């Protein structure tokens, strides 16, 4: 699964994304080079994964 | 809360039910026996 974490529309617009039971290699493999279900990719760069 | 190191309890001891620092999980003797006894399924580990 995939989930989003937000502080509230009014509060801010900075969000986090969680890949459930999935660790941080295949998520890099989910880079926009291969198009998976979540079209948006700007955060796959990471820098805080 | 944290239990005091000295077990001065009028002779009423509790070690078996008290947590064990030796075990990787600070569990009671009895509760360790319970977990061992249960043939648990769906362990819910990361797997791969
Ligand atoms: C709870 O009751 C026990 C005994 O009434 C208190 O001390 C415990 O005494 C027994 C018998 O000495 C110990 O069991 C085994 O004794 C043999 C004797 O050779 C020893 O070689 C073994 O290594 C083992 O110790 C026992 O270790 C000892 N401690 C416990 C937790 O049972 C005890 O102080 C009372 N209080 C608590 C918190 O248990
Ligand atoms: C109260 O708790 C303390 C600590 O467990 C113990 O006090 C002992 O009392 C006797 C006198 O009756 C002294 O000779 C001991 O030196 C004390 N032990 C310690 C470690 O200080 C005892 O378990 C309990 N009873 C009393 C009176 O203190
Ligand atoms: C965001 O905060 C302001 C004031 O704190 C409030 O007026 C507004 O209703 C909030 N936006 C919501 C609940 O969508």
């Amino acid at each position: 699964g995939v989930s989003v974490i937000t502080p509230g529309t009014n509060t801010s617009n900075q969000v986090a994304v969680l890949y459930q039971g999935v660790n941080c290699t295949e998520v890099p493999v989910a880079i926009h080079a291969d198009q998976l279900t979540p079209t948006w990719r700007v955060y796959s760069t990471g820098s805080n994964v | 809360y944290k239990t005091p190191p000295i077990k001065d309890f009028g002779g009423f001891n509790f070690s078996q039910i008290l947590p064990d620092p030796s075990k990787p999980s600070k569990r009671s003797f009895i509760e360790d026996l319970l977990f061992n006894k249960v043939t648990l399924a769906d362990a819910g580990f990361i797997k791969q």
